[PDB]
């Protein structure tokens, strides 16, 4: 639940606003996904200091490295995916939110 | 190798069935499949997943350098000179050809 | 359909605090202290209200500093048609939040503005300072230690949460505000401070030199 | 359709009723007695109306407090037109009633608020309490024993049901109405009373350290 | 959509401001200098506003006179009010900006105007002068040296930034102004100052034989 | 798209202007010199404005006339609120262009309408006579020589191109006129002069015999 793994903000109907982390999106493809991105990380430390290993820091910066590149786990406007968890929620969801010369801002 | 040109102009629609031939030809390592768009915003990151089409790469306009390059593979020795100008290189047709890329890039790259 | 456009404003009030410069405000011995990134000389974002109130906003300026002149004429209203001991921060807090509400669900454009009113007691007598956070949606929060509008809020009001301390000194919560606000010199800063112990009009600018000695 | 927009304000004002905290009011020896879940030290939800009248209410603040308002304008605007003791419970009720009508049927969003008037008896009168319920609907009910308003009202309703004794002293009616409410310590609620036994105002709120001994 | 009405008004106005000449206003020993490209003899782009103030606009005609009324109209209401020299440059450009951010969200067509306000200290005073440049959106800009307006204003910028020179004599600054300006003749160009030596009403124009003798 | 709308609108009075007669204004030694081709006895192109002040219009006859006679209203309103001398040919021009421009951008249908305003010197005293038209849209251009308004402007203007000569006799001038409006005896033709040479009002129509006479 640290603020290290957000993905997605979702404000509701209610207007609660709730961080969805990863732990309601780790779908078995991500995971592949994860580990796939892992073993490339593996493949340029070994090409980059040739000591043929590989580190759990591989899997723990492919985690976050994961969602620096689209899985489709998120949609623009409303999902119907997400009409779902909203129906588990009570609270229709409203706003998904990933994570010049218009007036004057002070 | 299996190249697509104009891939901007496409992309609930056909993306589906390419992303499963996609994933039928992975088996086969030996078919590269390269594709070319020359506007990567309006790409669907679908095709931008990490697995299948993991290595983007970019390119660019000819630089003068590249013009020079490019000028010299059709403009080769080969080609007939003139006489005036090879009077300004003593008849050094190779070092005419070079001063005279090197003069049309220059003035198109004014 | 009420959910989508009474929401709506939401959004695009919630853009709009978001382009805009930080506010922080938090309690300290002598008062409360107002520190804001604004790096005009002219255009403030932080006023004095009424005597032993101030008043700090984050976000289009046209905006809050309709709110400030609002609550100006408000405040003196009440003080010269009853007495100058009878306005009170909480009052104008409301006042705030009604005519933020009534802003959300009636004119055209929500007002992308976040507001704090800060009170201090009188000279001479002993009570906590209150700190209110009026929100574009008229909700109000009731505030024991410090408020932070505008901009990136998350990082500046985690780092004031590990540095507040209360009772510090002048010197101290002025070098916490502008640290956590980092997260600027005399002449990006905008301080102001309810000073207490002044007998009567609280508020005081702290600008320039004395400003330089106090960072 | 008027059929079918009529429907989403209904919906719409009873999910912001339940999107809020809750309020009982029950008779007891000494008068009616209200006792509400509020946080807040400034923001209440309990209030004076006229000599013998008092007020609870459930929903949005700005907009039961703008029912809150127009009431005591209404209730006093009476009481010096004609007397006192004219101002009635059931006059505040009814003006409520159709305010919240005329609201419902002409305003943009209907006002999602829950009302529940309440009235004893003069000092050294003798006549049982009056409870109405006046919803955004605009109908009044008579309640005989107690008024719940917001958030889910079954299980505070029948704990309430069960529990409910006529003439309870006030300290069983506090203890029955705050655990039926749970289905919260001095620091999270807004207690107050209509006393019959006062000679006029007979609306008396219960804080602090009194509060505390009560519960 | 409040973003497609905002993107659109925006690139309207700057459709207008890029369609029409370019004004020059910068610092120079004895105050300011305004030097703009107009060939007619009659209508005007640079006025002046109070005794100390000066106005040049850039846009269209009846709109940024219109607003030149409006700023004559409001400096001599305060001056009256209250005292001359109360009326400031800064009060007068914060005008500007409110009525430009009224105009540009409210009104049918965003007025296509750019604005600055000049200021210079009073007779036998030292202070630098202070130029503001206000947008047709609302926003209001501190100006240390020179504004440019309308037309093409990055080629005529970029060549001040190379000539400008604090303390500049009125020819110096008028060459220079002129020069940048072409990046005319006296039958093209309306000049005039803020001539701080003067001991009241600063503005005064250059024209004639006296313009012609200057460049 | 509201610019496209825009073509369409400007289309509409030009294609409201060219469905007229021809009017032209040129200067001649006695001072101004209208000369319009005008069939009806009762309805008129040419209109005394001021003292010195003289108006030709060619459009639609209820709109030119509505704005001859707020011209008429204005002029004399300020001649009597200041002086007769003060009134000059600039501000009635400029309130026209005003007049038009918020006509054309705010009523439903544009003016049709184009105004050419005219001004002599003063009994006794020597200055260039100043003409000005003032188009649909609020343009205004200030002619040295002549103006042509009305139907089809090319052959007219270039005949006069070509015929005027400065200081040509009144004679002359309306040979010249007639000559490049034909490009008409006393029966379709309404001729004035803006004679400079009367002691104060210096408007004076040519009709009848006289007009015989000269032409």
């Amino acid at each position: 639940e640290i603020d290290d793994n957000r993905f997605l903000e979702v404000t509701y109907a209610n207007g609660d606003k709730e961080v969805m982390y990863f732990k309601d999106f780790n779908s078995g493809a991500m995971i592949q996904n994860v580990v796939d991105r892992a073993k490339k990380n593996a493949i340029k430390s070994v090409l980059e200091t040739g000591q043929p290993g590989l580190r759990i820091q591989h899997l723990l910066d492919s985690i976050v490295d994961e969602f620096a590149e689209n899985e489709d786990l998120p949609n623009t406007t409303n999902p119907d995916d997400w009409a779902r968890i909203s129906g588990k929620k009570g609270e229709r969801i409203v706003y998904i939110r990933t994570l010049s010369n218009l007036g004057q801002y002070l | 190798i299996v190249f697509f040109d104009e891939m901007d102009s496409i992309f609930t629609t056909v993306v589906p069935q390419l992303l499963s031939e996609i994933d039928g030809v992975e088996g086969l390592e030996n078919v590269i499949v390269i594709g070319a768009s020359n506007r990567e915003d309006m790409i669907d990151p679908a095709i931008l997943r990490p697995g299948r089409l993991d290595v983007k790469i970019k390119i660019e306009r000819p630089d003068a350098e590249a013009a020079q390059d490019i000028y010299s593979k059709y403009l080769t020795e080969f080609l007939p000179v003139h006489a005036d100008d090879l009077a300004e290189f003593d008849g050094d047709r190779s070092a005419c050809i070079k001063a005279m890329i090197e003069k049309v890039v220059d003035r198109m790259y004014a | 359909s009420p959910e989508q456009a009474m929401r709506e404003r939401s959004e695009l009030a919630r853009k709009g605090i978001a382009r805009a410069k930080s506010v922080v405000a938090l309690a300290y011995a002598g008062g409360v202290l107002f520190v804001a990134e604004n790096p005009s000389r002219s255009l403030q974002k932080i006023s004095e209200l009424y005597d032993r109130v101030g008043f700090a906003a984050a976000g289009k300026f046209n905006e809050f500093d309709n709110l400030r002149r609002g609550g100006i004429q408000f405040a003196d209203t009440r003080g010269y048609a009853y007495d100058r001991r009878d306005v009170t921060g909480r009052q104008l807090a409301n006042v705030y939040a009604q005519t933020l509400g009534t802003i959300f669900t009636e004119q055209a454009k929500p007002y992308e503005v976040e507001l704090c009113v800060a009170e201090v007691a009188h000279y001479g007598e002993t009570k906590r300072p209150e700190l209110y956070r009026i929100t574009y949606d008229g909700s109000i929060a009731d505030e024991p230690h410090f408020v932070v509008m505008g901009g990136t809020t998350e990082p500046i009001a985690n780092a004031l949460k590990e540095s507040y301390a209360e009772n510090a000194s002048l010197t101290d919560a002025l070098r916490i505000a502008v640290a956590a606000l980092r997260a600027l010199g005399v002449a990006s800063l905008e301080v102001a401070v309810l000073d207490a112990n002044r007998p009567r009009r609280a508020f005081r600018r702290i600008t320039g030199s004395a400003l330089q000695a106090l960072l």
